[PDB]
């Protein structure tokens, strides 16, 4: 179908592809001469013909791959129909001919690029696919399923009564490959098509599940694991599809995991399938107690699979304190029980867990005593809600094992004590320190093996983190004397841990550590003056100690310590310890650090200026790059993540330096702003970099301010790029930071910091964020969002901040988004309602009584919201009613006092932590109506005190100050009057010196002192500094 | 210290 002149040219080019001189003369010719609007048709026709008919493996394979790549970007839509027909028929004829397996796979991928909505129907393929699925050649059946995987719309095109038995045949096919293909294509259907199409194939799930036992019979464990991996994807998509046969799939995975003659992939995948149900259908897992029973049982079984053919754990005692990467099932079981526990809670999991725990701790199989410990460790956080009250029993179980004959069981017991010290904190620190500390300290002796000593030491880090200095003080000497011994170990990882443990004990001990400084600091210096990590940890310990004891004590060794830092710095995990130590020294020395900036900042400036580092890569070289954790890929794009992670790290340090040194950091602000902060916003392939750039902007500005054309110019530049990001930023979480960064920027720059160009572009940004938020939330048979509540919470802030800096002028610009706002107000979902209510509350403050245009548009919805079951909605509503009578008295007269009845009702589970906030706003709103325009004033009084909402408390008490300066004055409510004030002051909600001498006037008209006989010593001393 | 994987 091609001129022989063209064939030989292109054949030379494609053959040239596998050979650099001959090679890229060819791909330059391909890229510049043949991928053109005049040659693309010829080029596609050629490659299709080569892949279909060439008997050279290489050329056929290459052409099929090239065709796939090129058919996309042409795109196939703009190809003349008569060549598309030519390309289709030849690909199809090549597919139905005699080809190698891999080539038919590539033919399949090529064919798939010739199927589309846009494109003319291709009934020849559909007919070809159906006859191919019935073939005796597995590769024909496999390739057909593969095509249906790429283009699952085709499953719709075929008559249902043909496609269904095809899949049922596929699930039970004699070939493993075909089966895996069938399962992949089946799940792929749900991956690509709308949910309204799912019920067409959903009925095939029991057929699939019934096919699974066959894999165990044939001993096909790896094919089973592949099928599990597809089923796991299906559980994330349509968990409820598994409802009716939940028991059998639960019992099947149980059966697979218990069969420990199988290779790990079958059993780890099986466990993941179990696990994933808890993450996608928890109500379903909870409604069936056979699930939890099975999940607990099998994870426990797998956690016993440690130190196989090594009962002494000799290999474990001799190795360092890292994980054995070979104990795969053990590790998988730990993470699994953790994930499920976090999803289902202790009310469901604790009982079946402890049924086994009771039993396993007593076994002679040390591996089961070990496994019991690790299992409790994994489930503790997620079962915390329950286990936090069963804490002496847990310790009664665990603590006796701390001297188990087997050192790996001891280790396990140290693990639990450490783990629950985190998960049950701070309550376990306050109530079990007399048991946990002596148990851990006892394992520090050189009687125990290195591994147990070290892990006991690690557990002490966990405990310390939430133990107050007063709790630790009587244990400090014992702790340290022991740790000093660990410090003299010949085993490096023991020393390293000892240092870290001392450090974080010191951090918790604070000024209680001062008496230990003299004994420790020399031992540290000797370590440093002599193994990179050791020094890094030793430098960390030294500076954490320094921060604990304070500047004065630290000054005894600071300059020597600094000189050693300098030596270490200018001589990869070490660099992180050093950077953090520098930053901690800055916290300690305060302003005295400033001469050290020329040493500390330039390394950071380099790392923080890192460019995004991205190489656009081919689809084959895609996974190839992602083996390494420091690289990720998402045309295809290879990003170097760690380089950008370190970019964020450096920016975070620059942040803290800027924050600590304030004005002393001004000299860097311009550079950091223009070269680092602002460019970071354009980093569209790394979320963290963008957020770090944003948070940096207000803190940079405050530095320069504290120490002007520069300041104003940089703010104009930074605000504009922030504002400009609101309409481009796809990530809602990042969007929130931008608004928050604008609030703080505005707060720094002050009054009228925005031009009305910016005020306009800000409004377009807000509307775009609101529009996209609405659509994302406007979205069951198959299935059972705080990120967006938070975004809307800061949009409230920025609008409020912008209103304040414009001193009202932004009312004009906000007019254009009220239809958006109004939609939100009436909407079902409380999140959108709360947002709107807060906005309207801010509007009236600057737009009362400018808002008569809006009055009857929101008040009908506001008055409903008053009685709403959601406290958040009542509060925001009560506030609006209140601010109506405060800033727009006469425009809202006909509304405020009719609602004065409802406020008196809502005002009375009201005085309770959950809704204490809501009822104080209503209390405030009542006080506002009473002020603006009399049984109500006495009703409002016993809503006092106001102790949570500060804005609300502020008004209520100088309404109280003005009511006197009737029912409040004289009388015998004088003890309730005073106490109403004392409570607000003491609770730090009340601004009140207005009211204090209003009270002092009343006490003069009397018995005066006896009113304070109620209050204890600590509150009385505050009273005396008050009156 | 002690963490979960």
């Amino acid at each position: 179908a091609l001129p022989e002149e063209v064939n030989r040219t292109l054949l030379q080019i494609v053959q040239a592809f596998a050979s650099n001189q001959i090679r890229s003369v060819a791909e330059k010719a391909l890229s510049e001469e043949w991928i053109t609007e005049n040659n693309i048709e010829y080029l596609l026709t050629f490659l299709a013909e080569q892949a279909a008919f060439s008997q050279d493996t290489t050329v056929a394979a290459l052409s099929a791959v090239l065709f796939r790549k090129l058919a996309l970007k042409a795109p196939i839509t703009h190809i003349r129909k008569e060549v598309l027909a030519q390309i289709r028929s030849s690909l199809l004829k090549g597919f139905l001919s005699e080809r190698a397996d891999s080539i038919r796979h590539k033919l399949s991928d090529a064919i798939a690029e010739c199927v589309q909505d846009d494109l003319p129907a291709w009934p020849e393929l559909l007919q070809a696919l159906i006859e191919s699925l019935k073939s005796g050649n597995p590769n024909f059946r496999e390739s057909s399923f593969r095509i249906l995987t790429t283009v699952p719309y085709l499953i719709t095109a075929v008559d249902i009564n043909s496609i269904l038995p095809i899949f049922q045949s596929g699930f039970t096919d004699a070939s493993d490959n075909v089966k895996i293909a069938a399962v992949t294509a089946f799940v792929g259907y749900f991956k690509q098509l709308p949910k309204s199409e799912w019920s067409k194939l959903g009925i095939l799930l029991p057929s699939l599940l019934n096919s699974l036992p066959r894999f165990l019979d044939d001993g096909k464990d790896d094919a089973l694991a592949s099928v599990f991996e597809s089923l796991i994807e299906l559980v994330e998509l349509a968990p409820k599809l598994f409802k009716d046969m939940f028991d059998q799939i639960i019992q099947f995975t149980d059966m697979v995991i218990k069969n420990k003659d199988l290779e790990p992939p079958a059993r780890t995948t099986a466990l993941e399938l179990l696990t994933v149900f808890s993450e996608n259908a928890p109500q379903m897992c909870k409604s069936n107690q056979n699930y939890g029973q099975t999940l607990v049982m099998v994870t426990l079984i797998m956690m016993t699979e440690v130190s196989i053919d090594d009962d002494d754990a000799a290999e474990w005692i001799e190795s360092d304190d890292t994980d054995d990467e070979e104990e795969v099932t053990y590790d998988h079981a730990r993470q699994a029980l953790d994930r499920v526990a976090l999803k289902l809670g202790g009310e469901y999991l604790a009982a079946p867990l402890f049924q086994y725990l009771q039993q396993m701790i007593t076994s002679t199989e040390w591996r089961e005593r070990f496994a019991a410990m690790m299992a409790l460790s994994s489930a503790a956080e997620g079962c915390a809600d329950v286990l936090i009250g069963e804490i002496p029993k847990i310790l009664d179980m665990v603590i006796p094992l701390i001297n188990d004959p087997h050192p790996r069981v001891q280790y396990g017991c140290c693990n639990v004590l450490g783990q629950i010290s985190t998960d049950f904190s701070p309550f376990i620190q306050r109530t079990a320190h007399d048991r946990i500390l002596p148990a851990l300290i006892s394992k520090l002796t050189s009687e125990c093996t290195s591994r147990v000593q070290t892990h006991a030491a690690a557990a002490l880090v966990n405990f310390s983190e939430f133990a107050s200095k007063d709790i630790l003080e009587p244990y400090l000497d014992s702790l340290l004397t022991n740790l000093l011994v660990l410090l003299q170990s010949n085993k490096l990882y023991v020393q390293e841990q000892a240092l870290t443990t001392i450090a974080f004990i010191a951090e918790a001990a604070k000024n209680k550590f001062i008496k230990y400084y003299d004994t420790l600091m020399p031992l540290l210096l000797n370590v440093l003056k002599v193994n990179s990590v050791l020094k890094g940890k030793c430098m960390e310990c030294a500076t954490l100690i320094g921060f604990a004891v304070g500047k004065e004590k630290f000054h005894e060794h600071s300059q020597e310590l600094i000189s050693i830092l300098v030596a270490l710095q200018n001589s990869d995990a070490l660099r992180s310890y050093l950077e953090q130590s520098w930053s901690r020294i800055c916290r300690i020395l305060g302003d005295d650090f400033v001469p050290l900036l020329p040493i500390v900042i330039p390394p950071l400036l380099i790392t923080a200026k890192a460019t995004q580092d991205v190489g656009l890569i081919e689809e084959e070289e895609a996974a190839n790059f992602q083996q390494y954790p420091d690289w990720d890929v998402v045309k295809h794009i290879a990003i170097h993540t760690s380089v950008l992670d370190d970019k964020v790290s450096a920016m975070e340090l620059l942040q803290s330096y800027a924050t600590l040194l304030r004005g002393q950091f001004a000299v860097y602000v311009k550079e950091v702003m223009e070269e680092i902060a602002l460019p970071s916003l354009d980093f569209y392939l790394h979320d963290g970099v963008r957020a770090a750039g944003a948070t940096l902007i207000p803190i940079l500005l405050s530095c320069l301010l504290a120490a002007n054309e520069e300041l104003v110019l940089l703010w104009h530049k930074a605000s504009s790029k922030l504002i400009g990001g609101l309409m481009s930023e796809p990530m809602p979480e990042i969007t929130q930071v931008y608004h928050n960064s604008l609030v703080n920027g505005i707060k720094v720059m002050g009054d009228n910091c925005l031009s009305e160009d910016q005020l306009a572009a800000f409004t377009k940004g807000v509307s775009a964020n609101l529009t996209d938020t609405y659509e994302r939330m406007q979205d069951d048979e198959y299935n059972e969002d705080f990120t967006d509540e938070d975004l809307l919470d800061e949009i409230n802030k920025s609008i409020a901040a912008v209103l304040k800096t414009t001193n009202g002028h932004y009312l004009k610009n906000l007019e254009n988004i009220w239809p958006m706002i109004n939609t939100f107000l009436l909407d079902n979902e409380p999140i959108l309602v709360i947002f709107a209510l807060v906005v309207i509350g801010d509007l009236i403050q600057y737009g009362g009584e400018q808002t008569a245009s809006m009055k009857n548009a929101f008040i009908p919805k506001v008055t409903e919201c008053l009685i709403s079951p959601d406290a958040r909605i009542r509060q925001a509503a009560s506030y609006i009613i209140g601010v109506c009578a405060q800033y727009a008295p006469s425009t809202y007269a006909d509304v405020c006092i009719p609602t004065l009845d409802t406020l008196v009702q809502i005002v009375d589970g009201s005085k309770l932590e959950e809704n204490r906030s809501s009822t104080e706003n209503a209390s405030a709103a009542i006080a506002k109506i009473l002020y603006a325009y009399d049984t109500y004033t006495a009703n409002w009084f016993k809503t006092l005190p106001t102790i949570t909402d500060k804005e609300a408390a502020s008004f209520n008490y100088q309404f109280l100050s003005q009511l006197i300066e009737p029912i409040v004055c004289a009388q015998s409510n004088i003890s309730a009057v005073v106490d109403s004030v004392i409570q607000a002051l003491n609770e730090r909600s009340l601004e009140g010196q207005t009211v204090i001498s209003s009270v002092k006037k009343l006490l003069g008209f009397l018995d005066a002192m006896a009113i304070f006989n109620r209050y204890p010593a600590d509150i009385m001393e505050k009273v005396h500094k008050w009156f | 210290g002690i963490y979960k994987k």
